[PDB]
Formats: C-alpha cells, structure tokens, sequence
RNA sequence: GGGAUUGAAAAUCCC
RNA sequence: UUUUUU
RNA sequence: UGUGGACCCGCCCCUUGGGGUGUGUCCAAAGGGCUUUGCCCGCUUCCGGAUGGGCCCGCGUCCCAUCAGCUAGUUGGUGGGGUAAUGGCCCACCAAGGCGACGACGGGUAGCCGGUCUGAGAGGAUGGCCGGCCACAGGGGCACUGAGACACGGGCCCCACUCCUACGGGAGGCAGCAGUUAGGAAUCUUCCGCAAUGGGCGCAAGCCUGACGGAGCGACGCCGCUUGGAGGAAGAAGCCCUUCGGGGUGUAAACUCCUGAACCCGGGACGAAACCCCCGACGAGGGGACUGACGGUACCGGGGUAAUAGCGCCGGCCAACUCCGUGCCAGCAGCCGCGGUAAUACGGAGGGCGCGAGCGUUACCCGGAUUCACUGGGCGUAAAGGGCGUGUAGGCGGCCUGGGGCGUCCCAUGUGAAAGA
C-alpha cells in the first residue's frame, strides 16, 4: 500500500521536475486537489486538471520551469527548487499560530492544514489559525 | 541547665491524670448501657444512657475531647443501644432516645 | 493571627521596606500574603511612602493586626481618618 | 533510528570517565613520598625523570612528577598533588606542586616563579 | 589602576598618532614623527602578514588605549552596548564618548586623556552644580560640565582655556569659555567621531 | 473540578469493585510523535452493575479503600470486548520473555 | 668512569 | 640493531 | 439557666457525612482592675470571616534489564476500632485477588522546586547563598500534654559514647550563635547592640529574643579608585644587540612647572517615629515628650606629601624575537612536539605581547561536539543490516460520504507567589 500519499505526491513532483517533465500525474485524492490548489495560485505550477487514466482519477500537474541557460548546462532554473514533507505519519507536527514558521525569510510557503481549510503560511497567519504543518515549498 | 519550663511537664501529669480519669468512666458506663440493652433491661440502659452522654458532653467541655470526638462517641452510643434494644423492644424510659 | 508589618528589602545601610500583609507566624522576609505598601525610611524619594488604603481598610475589616510602627504609617497616609 | 525507535530506546548520554582520579575530584591532595626515581621515557626522547610514589590522603599510591631543575624531596617527605599527565612518560598522570610543604621551590629560578614555588628576588 | 607608563611607544605599537599625550603629539616630537615604526629591538624589521585575528586585536587595542580604560570596564561597556537597543558599534562609541573623563578632554578643558582623568579624580569637575570625581561617570544629554570655581583660580585652567579661546567644539558639545561651563548636547554620530578605528572588527574580535 | 476519565472495565474478579483500563494520547515532549499511555483505576461498583468489556466513565471520588479513590459515573458503550482481549492477550505475552 | 666509532647513540674494539 | 629523509 | 449547639429517630429540600425541622436526651461560664454606678482586661455557648493546616486525586520527576517476575494485610468485601477527618490505618470474618516489558520487584544514586550556569536555540549541567515545600535533631522505638508535636534547647525505653560515682546508682546530647578538636586542598569573631524591623508574654510600664540590625577577619566574588599630569634630547648613564656605521630600552629616567592618595584639624548625620503623655470619649483628629549599635563612622569644610606593581606568555593553534649558556644532558610539554653543537620550544638576559591588585595553575560544569544528531548523524568497502523465515505485542494505514469532536487549532478566563531574568 501506498503509505504516505502526500509524500507521494511531493516526490512525484520533484522526480517530475527533475528531468523537466511537461506534466505529472498523481493518484486523485481532494487533500490532494487542494494542495494542487495551493502551488497553482502561488505560481509554483502552472496548473493541474483531473483525468482518467485507465478508469482510475488522478491530477495531471502541469509544472513550469525557468529559462534556458547560459553556458554549459542550459538546463533551466527550477520553480521549485526545494519540496519538503514536514509532518509525515509516526511523527506529526502541529503548529500554532505563533509556531508558523517563516519560509526562506518570506520567499517560499509552508503549506499548512488548518480547521479552517488548507492555507499557506501567510494565509493560515493572518487567518489567526494554526495547524498541522504540512510542507515547506520554495 | 534547669529550665523552669520543666513546669510544664509537671502539669502535663496533671492533665493526664485527668483526662485519662474521665475516659475511664465513659468507657465502663457505655459498655454499662450496652450491657443492658443487650440483656434487653429498657429502663435501666436508658438511665445509664443519660449519664453515659452528660460524661461525654462533659468531657468534650475541657480539652480531653473537645472536638466532635464527643459527637462519634454519642452517635456510636444511641445507634448501639437502639438497635440492641430491638430485641424485644419495649422502650420503657425513652428518656435518652426520640420517638 | 493575619498581621500587617514591614518587610526589610533594601541592602546593608539602605533599608526599604515593603508593607505587607503575613501570618504572624513567618518570617518577617518570608513569604507574605499581599504587598499593600513601602516605606523608605531616610526618606530618599519624593514618594517614600505609599499604602493603597482602601486594600488596608480591607485587611483591618477581617482582623490584622498592624504593627505599632506599621499602624504608625498606615494613619499618616490617612487609612483611619473618617471624616 | 526511527522516532519510533527512538521513542521506545532513545540516545544515550557519553558517560565522561575522570582522567585524574585525586579523590574527592579535589583539586590537589597531599600524601607522603614512597620512593623518589629517575625513569626513562618513550620512545621519541631521553632524558632521566624525576617521580615519586606517593601515599595519598585519598587512600592511593600514584606516581607523581618532580617538576624543575633540582628537587629536595626525600624518601618520607610529604608533598601536595597537583594533577596533570606527563606526555612521554606513561603511568605519570599526576604533577608535585612545588614551594609546597616539604618540596622547596626551584632556586634561582627567575622567568616562571609561580610555576615551580620560587619568591621574588631583590636587585641592588 | 589604569595603563601608567610611556604612552607615545604605544602611538607607535599601534602605527597611528594616539593623541594621549595631549600636546606634543602635534609638535614634531611625538616619536610619531621620524620613527613610525613599533617600539623593540625587532621594530625595524620587516612585520609578517598579520593573522585575521591579529587585526582585530590590534584595532581594539587601537581603541582601547586611545580611550585609556582597563579591559574590564572596556569589555562591560561594549557588552552594555551589544545588549542595548540600536546599532552594536555606535552605540559603543557613544558609550565610550560619554565618560566623564572624555568629556572633559573633549570640552578642552584638559590638553590630554590622563590630564582629564586626573582633573576629574581631584573633583576638579562640576557636573549640574554638583561635584564628581569618577573618571567613570556617565554624561547625560543635558548635564552641565563645569569647573569647580575653587580651581577657575587655578593657572592650569585658565592656561588650557586661554588656547580655548576661538576654538571650536564638537557639534554634540558646547562650552561657555569665561565662566567655564559647558554643556553634553547629545550622544554623538559616527559621523561626529574622527576615531582612527573600524568599529567592525572590534565587534568582531568579540564574537570569538 | 473532580477529574473522570472514560475506559474499559479489564477485571470482573472483585467483590464492589472494577478495574477500568484508561487510554491516554499525547506528544511526546523532545520527539514528538503522538504516543498512547494506559493507566489501570479500581473504581467503585456498589451495585455490581457494570460487567467486563463495559466503556464507563469513572470519577474522582472520597477515598473507598487502599487504591480506590474513583467510582463508576455511567455507562459509555456496552460490552465491546476487543479491548479486553489485547490487553488479554498483551497480559499474556508476559510468560514468555523469563528464563 | 676516558679513546676508536658514528650526526649522535647502541653494539663492537683499545688503556 | 636505535633516533633524525634532511 | 437553653440564645444556641451535640446525638438517636422521623419528615422536607439537597445530593457522598451539605441545609432546615420536630419530639426526646445531653451540654455553658471566672474573675480581675481602676479615674469603683461605669468603664478597661478577661470568661461561656453558637454562626460567620480571615489565616495556617490534614487527607485525596490527574500529570511530571536520575541510572542499571548483567534486577523479570513481585505480592499475605497482599487485592477487594461486611462489620467494628481509631482520628478532626477518608482510608487495610488497625482488627475479626468472607471472597481470591492486586502489580508488571507503558519496567512491576530488586540494586545504585539523590532532598524537590523558584532558580542558577551554559548554549544561536533545542539542550546539557546544577539546586550554595536568598524564597517556598519536605525530612531530620547521637542511632532506634514510643506516647503524654495541647488548637496544634509524637516535640532540636519536653517525657519514657533500648543501644553506643563522654562525665560523676559512697559501685547501689546518676547526669549529658551546638545539624542554635561564636568557639574547640578531628578530617581535609579548604571555609570566619568564644565581637557590639535592643537604636531600628520582626516575634513571645503583658492593660501598660516593660521583660526575653546569638531572629535580627551592625562590626571583625579572608583579594573568595562583583564594583568603583590610587601608584601622578603637563613640558622634557633627532635623544644621558647602565643594560642588550650590531654588518661596528649604528640600532634598542625611549619621553622612558633626570630635570621644570601643576595638582594633591595618604595623613592632620574642626564640624558632624539620615536611618527615629510610634509605643507613652496631654486635649478630644482610651475613637477620628490635633498637640507634645524620651528613644542608637553602627559611630564621631559616612559626609562637608580647611591644610597637605609625587606617593605599592605585579603575574603569565613570546614554535603552530596564539598577540610577542634576538644573544648567550647547555649538547638525547639539564629539562619543556594542553595537543602536535622541542634538546644528540648556530635551539625564536630547555635555562638566563635584553626586548616584546597580554592582563593588572591582581596574574597564573589544578579540579569540576557547559561550549566548541551536527562526537547520542528532536532541532541535527549514520550502517556496500570507514564503527554499524539481525544467518534465514514465520509471526505475537507495538508502530504505521488507499479512495468517497456522514456523525462525533479524543489529538489538533482559535477566543475568553483563572493560575503561573515574592526575588531573580
Ligand atoms: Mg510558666
Ligand atoms: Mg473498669
Ligand atoms: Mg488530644
Ligand atoms: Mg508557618
Ligand atoms: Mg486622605
Ligand atoms: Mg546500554
Ligand atoms: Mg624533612
Ligand atoms: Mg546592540
Ligand atoms: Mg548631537
Ligand atoms: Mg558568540
Ligand atoms: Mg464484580
Ligand atoms: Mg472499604
Ligand atoms: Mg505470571
Ligand atoms: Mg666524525
Ligand atoms: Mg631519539
Ligand atoms: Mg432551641
Ligand atoms: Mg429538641
Ligand atoms: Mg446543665
Ligand atoms: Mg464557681
Ligand atoms: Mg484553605
Ligand atoms: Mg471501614
Ligand atoms: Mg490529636
Ligand atoms: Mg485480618
Ligand atoms: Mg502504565
Ligand atoms: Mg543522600
Ligand atoms: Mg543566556
Ligand atoms: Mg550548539
Ligand atoms: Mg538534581
Ligand atoms: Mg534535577
Ligand atoms: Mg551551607
Ligand atoms: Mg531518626
Ligand atoms: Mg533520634
Ligand atoms: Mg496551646
Ligand atoms: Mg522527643
Ligand atoms: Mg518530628
Ligand atoms: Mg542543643
Ligand atoms: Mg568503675
Ligand atoms: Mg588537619
Ligand atoms: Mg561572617
Ligand atoms: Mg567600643
Ligand atoms: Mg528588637
Ligand atoms: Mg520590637
Ligand atoms: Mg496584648
Ligand atoms: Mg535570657
Ligand atoms: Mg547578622
Ligand atoms: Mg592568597
Ligand atoms: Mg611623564
Ligand atoms: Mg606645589
Ligand atoms: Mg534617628
Ligand atoms: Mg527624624
Ligand atoms: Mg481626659
Ligand atoms: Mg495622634
Ligand atoms: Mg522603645
Ligand atoms: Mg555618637
Ligand atoms: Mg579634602
Ligand atoms: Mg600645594
Ligand atoms: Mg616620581
Ligand atoms: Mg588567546
Ligand atoms: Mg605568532
Ligand atoms: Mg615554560
Ligand atoms: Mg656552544
Ligand atoms: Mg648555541
Ligand atoms: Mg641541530
Ligand atoms: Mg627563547
Ligand atoms: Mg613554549
Ligand atoms: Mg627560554
Ligand atoms: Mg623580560
Ligand atoms: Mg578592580
Ligand atoms: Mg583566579
Ligand atoms: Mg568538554
Ligand atoms: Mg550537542
Ligand atoms: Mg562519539
Ligand atoms: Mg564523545
Ligand atoms: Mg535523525
Ligand atoms: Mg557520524
Ligand atoms: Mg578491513
Ligand atoms: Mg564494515
Ligand atoms: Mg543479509
Ligand atoms: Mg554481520
Ligand atoms: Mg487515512
Ligand atoms: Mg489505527
Ligand atoms: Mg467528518
Ligand atoms: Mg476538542
Ligand atoms: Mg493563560
Ligand atoms: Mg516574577
Ligand atoms: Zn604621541
């Protein structure tokens, strides 16, 4: 069985990004969608949509890369360079409002889960909610 | 050496003597009452009775039992001589006792 | 018995004291049950002496007792004038 | 280890052993000398030493080291110890202080005179 | 007690005029002046690259024995500074400029440092009317620094005053020259500091 | 507040009485992760009503005896005896791991 | 305890 | 055979 | 005598033994003083308050698993004893239970905390002084008196020790303040005082207080401060080096002028205002009087002398270099290493660096050490994958929906003593 699914979906994003893959897809699951929904409108990827693949629903990540370079290695620079999961199962972190931390001094999010929706570190903030400290992305 | 709060020791023996007196007497009166009220005598347990208790109010007015020590006592008195005196009851004195 | 008293809490040679509300029975620097005051006694400060009255008027309803010299200051800032 | 393993075991804390065991972890002890030697160091050098076996007011007999260039300490003269290894020669874990009660101070001795127990000279 | 000895060899250890000793250290006799090398035997000969830690400690040694302090005070000042709110290095100096002591070198009423220090020391120093004898003591903006009129007599003050006259003060100072008064306006700038010092690697040399 | 805590009743064997199994959650303090502690109570049964496998809530009370001090409040969940059979079980795996 | 010997020392040889 | 590869 | 309270029983309301009520029974006390017809200090019963406390519970609290099984009042029950009070706290009888790998039981170690130290923090270390709690009072047991003790300067008994002893028998108990001795690397005065604050008794006057306030000793710590300031030679003597030209110590000394630590003289405290007295009613309020250890000390004013410097270091880490002596010697040494004829490492000197009434050393704690890695490490060859499997406990858990709201997150609130920060 597929253990932790949101791990899962992280590392297919990174492994995917690595090689510069067009698109990605990932086993659906709506905590899922809504992390999707989280990198889309921070730019992190230029977007997702559901599909079928052989009768079975997954999320087609569509990722984004920057220019081609310079001089040896043209390969772009990465939009997301650094994914993280932060509170996996058999050691959970939960964060209050006061614990939310603050992501490469402003220029990444924390993907956090809060009683009140999936929110970004800024979002969760000025929320006034904490929660379960989901991933780092920068 | 010779503190004279020595003194106090010798008034401490004083009140032994006086507190253990007192005790002595509630004791064989109360085991007096039982007694009867076991051998099923009404009259004469309910005047034994009365004296038991005044005893032990008394001795509750000094420093031997001052506290609802003096209450246990009685409590434990009345219960035991009502429920003996069950044996064929006939309250004859219901003096000590309510109706 | 609750009393009210002073509690020495300066240094060598420069007293403060902090008028203060304690069982008898502690020590005079121990713990205490309400702080309802100071007192410097050479007077180094414009405000040396302060009493929150109405707190004292309280202790005294339940039986403190103050003092001689804790009485003493309590009356000057006026814990017992009643007119 | 997994935070379940460490949940379960956990780390465990390097336990420090004493390099000097002067008892009472004090920082010098006094004992009286067994005998007084010269011994011959490790491999690199050459040189005669000067230790004692000392009895110790900590209930132990340890080799100590006779700092200077000469030493009175005799037989049964009584000495404080200060601790500290000799590098070159091994067994030697602990220093003598010297202008202590039966070792007298260095003589002459005019650049390091809080080492080695010496006074302060006077100049015409 | 502080540093008490030849000063202008130290105007040399440090390679840079240390004005500690007041005069003289204009007139071309300060040692300065033909022979900027360090004091010794081997100050003539060719100093190897310092060490990165040598240059932190001769800068605040630079400091330091400019200022005439004990590292002990020298230490608990900057510490004072690296907990007080603001910039760690002017704030330092601030500190450092405040003492009574520099205040008075700094008001002229002293040639030097150690002639302030003294000065100070015999409670030569009025500071709001009041007399102070500490070296140490803290100027606030807004304490008058006077002179004792005991000592206005004195042929020393009215000599140091007398070159008084027309000179110009630091602009975080003011004097009055006749009736000997003066005045600590505010806490100095960088900027209002000439100190031949980079502050940086003071600060630097106590992060080790 | 008198503190109640809700768990499964393990023992039967008492006279007055039942030993209730309480759960307890929470992070641990330097790693973290969400551990799961378990503390036996004897609480009070004065009618022998609840049984084995019982889910009762059980409450701070005026001391009974030696290791008493919690009495039975209600009934939570009737008779799920899963519970009792892994710290049946959990018991049992205690006769091996000796010699 | 000195010479030969070795950068020196051991070993070896000489009074 | 022992130290010192200079 | 019965305001009232206590006990049995009943009824009501509450809900663990909380409050009311009825009948019955039981229970109170002390006087003293004067300005002696009225008032002050007391006394009795009850309710309430305030303060101090008992007992109970949740949670947290070092090492060893080379300690794995423990338990006979042991676990529970019924009744009883006891206590202020629950309770195997004890007792009788009944049931056969209770605890343990979530570490029972045993062993080692140890007062706990507020805090303190360190550290970027997380953490580690620690609990001296000060504050709070506990425990103990030569070792062990015990009760008495009392609101309160199972009582440091109270009692009884057993044990060990010191002293008296008419040999029958007695007296003791500084882990109270000083002081002695022992041990130890090491830790103070057989000091002044009741003036302050605080405590006990007293209507008060007042008495006691080695609590306390002060002094004494010890650089043990912290802090402030002095051993001079300004002028003074292209540069004395001595010392050191040298290419023998000179270089250094160095404006440093001399010497010129200025100030004036010590010390002398005089003045001289705050800490002290109540208790008390008088007016007013012994109230509010007003008024008035006595009251010092520190101490003639602090401080002020006058006069006034140039007037202790030391210790470590100079091979790299690490800031500071040359000469001579010594030749695997004498010795240095935190680590790496120096010395076997030119040693910046040994020893001295000149010089220099670093601190300065201190400077070094040893011990111990944290740091560097991401070197027990939660933050924040690893296991092919460096130390590390169990020889393999099956599987117990435990850990962990795919997608949708709904209830709950245990973890999780938010708000309010009580708490988080004072000190410290
Ligand atoms: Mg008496
Ligand atoms: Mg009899
Ligand atoms: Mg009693
Ligand atoms: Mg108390
Ligand atoms: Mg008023
Ligand atoms: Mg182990
Ligand atoms: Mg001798
Ligand atoms: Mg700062
Ligand atoms: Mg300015
Ligand atoms: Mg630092
Ligand atoms: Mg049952
Ligand atoms: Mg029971
Ligand atoms: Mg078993
Ligand atoms: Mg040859
Ligand atoms: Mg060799
Ligand atoms: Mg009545
Ligand atoms: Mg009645
Ligand atoms: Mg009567
Ligand atoms: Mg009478
Ligand atoms: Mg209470
Ligand atoms: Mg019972
Ligand atoms: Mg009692
Ligand atoms: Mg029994
Ligand atoms: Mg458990
Ligand atoms: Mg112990
Ligand atoms: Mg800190
Ligand atoms: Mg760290
Ligand atoms: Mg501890
Ligand atoms: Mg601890
Ligand atoms: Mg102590
Ligand atoms: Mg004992
Ligand atoms: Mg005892
Ligand atoms: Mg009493
Ligand atoms: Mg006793
Ligand atoms: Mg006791
Ligand atoms: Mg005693
Ligand atoms: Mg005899
Ligand atoms: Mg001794
Ligand atoms: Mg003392
Ligand atoms: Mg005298
Ligand atoms: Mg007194
Ligand atoms: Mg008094
Ligand atoms: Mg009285
Ligand atoms: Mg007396
Ligand atoms: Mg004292
Ligand atoms: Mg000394
Ligand atoms: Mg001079
Ligand atoms: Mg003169
Ligand atoms: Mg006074
Ligand atoms: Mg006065
Ligand atoms: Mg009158
Ligand atoms: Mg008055
Ligand atoms: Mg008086
Ligand atoms: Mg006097
Ligand atoms: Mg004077
Ligand atoms: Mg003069
Ligand atoms: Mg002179
Ligand atoms: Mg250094
Ligand atoms: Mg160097
Ligand atoms: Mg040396
Ligand atoms: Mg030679
Ligand atoms: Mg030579
Ligand atoms: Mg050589
Ligand atoms: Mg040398
Ligand atoms: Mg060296
Ligand atoms: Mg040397
Ligand atoms: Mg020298
Ligand atoms: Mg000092
Ligand atoms: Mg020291
Ligand atoms: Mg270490
Ligand atoms: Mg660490
Ligand atoms: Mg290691
Ligand atoms: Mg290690
Ligand atoms: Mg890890
Ligand atoms: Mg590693
Ligand atoms: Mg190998
Ligand atoms: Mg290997
Ligand atoms: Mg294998
Ligand atoms: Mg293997
Ligand atoms: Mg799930
Ligand atoms: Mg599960
Ligand atoms: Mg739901
Ligand atoms: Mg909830
Ligand atoms: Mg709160
Ligand atoms: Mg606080
Ligand atoms: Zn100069």
């Amino acid at each position: 069985m597929l253990t932790d699914p949101i791990a899962d979906m992280l590392t297919r994003i990174r492994n995917a990004t690595r090689v510069y893959k067009e698109s990605t897809d990932v086993p659906a699951s709506r905590f899922k969608e809504e992390i999707l929904r989280i990198l889309a409108r921070e730019g992190f990827i230029k977007g997702y949509e559901r599909v079928d693949v052989d009768g079975k629903p997954y999320l087609r990540v569509y990722l984004k890369y920057g220019p081609r370079r310079q001089g040896p290695d043209p390969r772009p620079e990465q939009v997301i360079h650094h994914i993280r999961r932060i509170s996996k199962p058999g050691r959970r972190v939960y964060v209050g409002v006061k614990e939310i931390p603050r992501v490469r001094r402003g220029l990444g999010i924390a993907i956090l889960s809060t009683s009140k929706g999936v929110l970004t570190d800024r979002e969760a903030r000025k929320l006034g909610v904490g929660g379960e400290l989901i991933c780092e992305v920068w | 050496r010779n503190l004279s709060a020595l003194k106090r020791h010798r008034q401490s023996l004083k009140r032994r003597l006086r507190n253990k007196a007192k005790k002595s007497a509630i004791k064989t009166l109360s085991k007096k009452a039982i007694q009867l009220a076991q051998e099923g005598k009404a009259e004469e347990a309910l005047k034994i009775m009365r004296k038991a208790e005044s005893l032990i109010d008394k001795a509750a007015k000094g420093s031997t039992l001052h506290k609802n020590a003096a209450a246990r006592r009685k409590s434990r008195l009345m219960r035991k001589v009502r429920q003996l005196l069950e044996a064929a009851g006939a309250p004859l004195i219901g003096g000590g006792l309510s109706a | 018995m609750v009393k009210i008293r002073l509690a020495r809490f300066g240094s060598k040679h420069n007293p403060h004291y902090r008028i203060v509300v304690t069982d008898a029975r502690r020590k005079r620097d121990g713990k205490y049950i309400e702080k309802i005051g100071y007192y410097d006694p050479r007077k180094t400060t414009p405000d040396w002496l302060k009493v929150d009255v109405e707190r004292a008027r309280y202790w005294l309803s339940v039986g403190a007792q103050p003092t001689d010299t804790a009485r003493r200051l309590l009356r000057q800032a006026g814990v017992f004038r009643q007119e | 280890p997994t935070i379940n393993q460490l949940v379960r075991k956990g780390r465990e804390k390097v336990r420090k052993k004493s390099k000097v065991p002067a008892l009472k972890g004090a920082p010098f002890r006094r004992g009286v000398c067994t005998v007084v030697r010269t011994v011959t160091p490790k491999k690199p050098n050459s040189a005669l030493r000067k230790v004692a076996k000392v009895r110790l007011t900590s209930g132990y007999e340890v080799t100590a080291y006779i700092p200077g260039e000469g030493h009175n300490l005799q037989e049964h003269s009584v000495v404080l110890i200060r601790g500290g290894r000799v590098k070159d020669l091994p067994g030697v874990r602990y220093h003598i202080v010297r202008g202590v009660y039966d070792a007298a101070g260095v003589k002459d001795r005019k650049k390091s005179r809080s080492k080695y127990g010496t006074k302060k000279p006077k100049e015409a | 007690g502080r540093y008490i000895g030849p000063v202008c060899r130290l105007c040399r250890r440090e390679g840079v005029k240390l004005y500690l000793k007041g005069e003289r250290c204009y007139s071309p006799k300060c040692a300065m002046e033909r022979r900027p090398y360090p004091p010794g035997q081997h100050g003539q000969k060719r100093a190897r690259r310092p060490s990165d830690y040598a240059v932190r400690l001769r800068e605040k040694q630079k400091l330091r024995r400019i200022y005439g302090i004990s590292e002990r005070q020298f230490r608990n000042l900057f510490e004072e500074a690296s907990k007080k709110k603001g910039v760690t290095g002017s704030v330092f100096l601030g500190l450092l400029e405040s003492r009574l002591d520099n205040v008075v070198y700094r008001l002229g009423f002293a040639v030097s440092r150690r002639q302030a220090r003294q000065l100070v020391r015999h409670g030569h120093i009025t500071v709001n009317g009041r007399r102070v004898d500490l070296p140490s003591y803290r100027v606030r903006p807004g304490d008058e620094i006077a002179v004792a009129e005991k000592s206005r007599n004195l042929e020393l003050i009215r000599q140091n005053l007398e070159a008084m006259k027309g000179r110009k003060v630091g602009p975080w100072l003011s004097l009055d020259v006749e009736g000997m008064k003066g005045k600590f306006l505010r806490l100095p700038d960088r900027e209002d500091l000439a100190l031949p010092v980079n502050e940086q690697l003071v600060i630097e040399f106590y992060s080790r | 507040p008198k503190k109640v805590l809700t768990g499964v009743v393990v023992s039967d064997k008492m006279q007055k009485t039942v030993t209730v199994l309480v759960e307890r959650q929470f992070p641990h303090p330097l790693y973290g992760k969400v551990i799961k502690r378990s503390k036996k109570y004897l609480a009070h049964d004065p009618e022998e009503k609840y049984k084995l496998g019982d889910v009762v809530e059980i409450i701070e009370s005026r001391p009974i005896s030696k290791r008493k001090r919690f009495r039975v409040l209600r009934l939570v969940e009737s008779g799920r005896m899963d519970l009792v059979e892994k710290y049946l079980i959990r018991r049992q795996n205690y006769q091996s791991l000796s010699k």
